[PDB]
């Protein structure tokens, strides 16, 4: 409990901890915020912290859920991210369904919580707060 | 205007074909460019015009899914974490996905670009 | 009988027709012209098209003609297309026989009618007309 | 003027040869341009000149028929196909035209720059 | 201010580590690098920042020497021969200094940088 | 005697002469520029000159001196030569203690005389003059 | 006697003749220019012409002569052609003697009259003309 | 001035060498440069320096003749034709000669830089 509140994890030099709850990416990032100065979804900034991450989730999440969000999202306001068609001309009419659009992203246990996957913004599932804890 | 030729159709000025076989996105792309000059996977910039080449695939095709020509559209993306900074690191399961039409409605989906469908060419008659 | 009148064939996005009747090249070009709007005599602008033209030709040839026009023709003014000659000065001065100017181009029956020949303007041969119908 | 060597023959302020054995136009040519420095196959600018060199041809030659320099002929020219498009695709059935006078006559033709006739050098004196 | 990860000390905005493992100069600065991003043999700017590097590695290690981060310190000079002349000939007995600090004071010293000492690994939280 | 005074050696277009006096490195330089016009302790500006220059030193040297000053110093004025910290920082700050800095330089008997060694400027030792006589 | 005057030879495009008299280097250039428009000491511009002069000259030269001058002589007003030595300075000061100042040229019978050797301007020797008659 | 090593001689502020051995002259001069910084074939430029030279070299030498720093001292003419032209073709005898200098006199003359003759080195003291 030295630098980080209880049920935070303590590694390099930042706190986290996974909420076992079900919530949307925005609902998530937000819900991350109102937790801590500076906090957010995670952001996974190398191996080692990747590592560090897989085994805390892998050690504190509900057996029942196996997604947990991250704080990875496109920020392009169309609706996917070719501008172009392989004719060279530009997609601007755009005809993607919202169950098709996935602009955030996501852990999954059945990989060891280890790569990230594209997912729908609108699922509700567990998250990963990220903090710097002050000194 | 111009007029397309056998076995293609017409809309617009456009000329247009089903084809059958089922290929994976690039191959279906690249066998698009090879049947006529100006020919790729077909593109759309009007409802009237999906309506068109749907109507004509429903016509003639089993499967209910194909290509149109749009690729890998979330490798494209500005990703960002939401703490603002951009991944210089990253572990991203790699994924291409690949823009596919339906032939009971005007609306879009995805599939992987590795998959295999059957598609539609399209080209300026 | 779709998109060209009766006797032409339809390929591509073109109408064609060899014309039995012996004719000069400019006779042909400006006989092609009167045909239809946009006509001249064929080119042949690939392998296809190519193809495409020499089976037509073969298909429609009477029997004792075995030259065909095409709408190849050399644009010079001058009799043959030398400016210089080989020890550097120029040709300003041109006494090339008029049966030896061959600015004109043909097919032969004895090749399939498949490579293109240089020929005299002034021969009188069939000839195949091509142009684009309208949709 | 300067003089012609032994065995050429001078006209206005040049030299002329005939040569009897048979070349190719390339191998004419570059035979010629070995005879003496300033020589290649002759090239005519004044019918007087065309003249001079036929009696000197006809007086020594037994073949009717000789190369002069140039080379090429149809090769060089700018083709359009009559709707006024430049060819970018061609299928031409290949050919060498290359010029040839006659002993008999002022008058010129063509040869396939491969066959074997006799030739003309010339040079400036 | 930010905060330094488990196992490192902490002293204005800083992060220091005593290593016990001997390595060369080099080894031991390399090895610093990759500890954490941003870390290197530590260096120092105050008198007080060498009191708290020196408490930390008095209390932690059993040698009385560890290298800090400077090297070659009489390579890098300018040398001059009492004539005025600069040495364009040289036989200089190959030598390489390398920084040192002590355990019971803030004074350094050098060593040959290829000998073998503990370290101490510093970097900005 | 020569070019040179009496105990100096002529060598190329300069005389030389070991003092076997004990003295550091600045009392050296300016006694030998005591003993004539351009003197210095020596200068060694090619292999036949440091050849020449053992030679003469291992013959003249007293038995109990190992030591000899030449003529190179170090210019800088900071207390060792390293201006940068590995870490790209700057070295303004040094703490480097007296007796382990090593600006002038030496030549020792355990080597022939012949490469040349760091050393302290305070320590006491034998040493060689160096001068051009005129002609 | 076509070209040339009698005991001349026509050779490409050039009248040519050995003098059998003895002549210093001047003395035959000049001499050669009184023969007639344009003519000098010979001058040897291909392989095939001085084949053609070493002949003449094989054919015509008196049995007691063995050199003959050609048209080829050095500019330069110093008396040999170096303008540096080897240490880069200028030479600015030259006591090359006469006798072995070598500025003229010369064919010998030792060798078919074929390559060119260096020789004294003032040396007696016959000598070949040549020039180009006018036609 | 400077003075001289020792068995070299000094004249005006120079210093030169005798040496016996007899080498081709690009090999005498070569090997000064090796005896000396600054060394070379002796060069002259005045008649006292001759004088000085060959007296030195009369005192010591046995042949009579010497190199000294100059070569090939035709083949750097600028050789005309007389009708005034530039020889492109030419057919030169090759030969290369070489400045000389006799031990009786100030006088000088050339060899065959091929042959093989004592010289004398000189540098600026």
């Amino acid at each position: 409990g030295l630098h980080c509140p209880s049920d935070w994890y303590y590694y390099d030099q930042h706190c986290y901890r996974i909420f076992n709850e079900e919530m949307n990416w925005e609902d998530a990032e937000w819900f991350c915020t109102k937790q801590a100065k500076g906090a957010h979804l995670v952001s996974i900034k190398s191996a080692k912290e990747a590592d560090f991450v897989a085994w805390m989730v892998t050690q504190n999440i509900e057996e029942s859920f196996s997604h947990v969000s991250i704080g990875l999202r496109v920020q392009n306001k169309e609706k996917q991210c070719s501008t172009k068609w392989s004719d060279g001309s530009s997609v601007s009419y755009d005809n993607l369904l919202d169950l098709y659009i996935t602009k955030c992203s996501l852990l999954k246990k059945e990989t060891g919580f280890r790569k990230w996957f594209v997912a729908s913004c609108i699922g509700k599932i567990p998250f990963v707060c990220k903090f710097p804890p002050q000194c | 205007g111009f007029c397309c030729p056998s076995h293609w159709s017409s809309y617009d000025r456009y000329c247009y074909k089903v084809f059958k076989q089922e290929m994976t996105w690039a191959d279906a792309e690249k066998f698009c460019t090879q049947q006529h000059t100006g020919s790729h996977l077909v593109s759309f910039h009007s409802t009237e015009e999906v309506d068109f080449v749907v109507k004509m695939t429903h016509q003639s095709l089993k499967s209910t899914f194909f290509w149109i020509g749009a690729n890998n559209i979330w490798n494209k993306c500005n990703w960002q974490w939401s703490d603002g900074t951009k991944p210089e690191y990253k572990e991203w399961h790699e994924e291409f996905e690949c823009l596919i039409s339906r032939t009971f409605d005007n609306q879009w989906l995805s599939a992987p670009c590795s998959d295999t469908y059957s598609f539609v060419c399209k080209f300026e008659a």
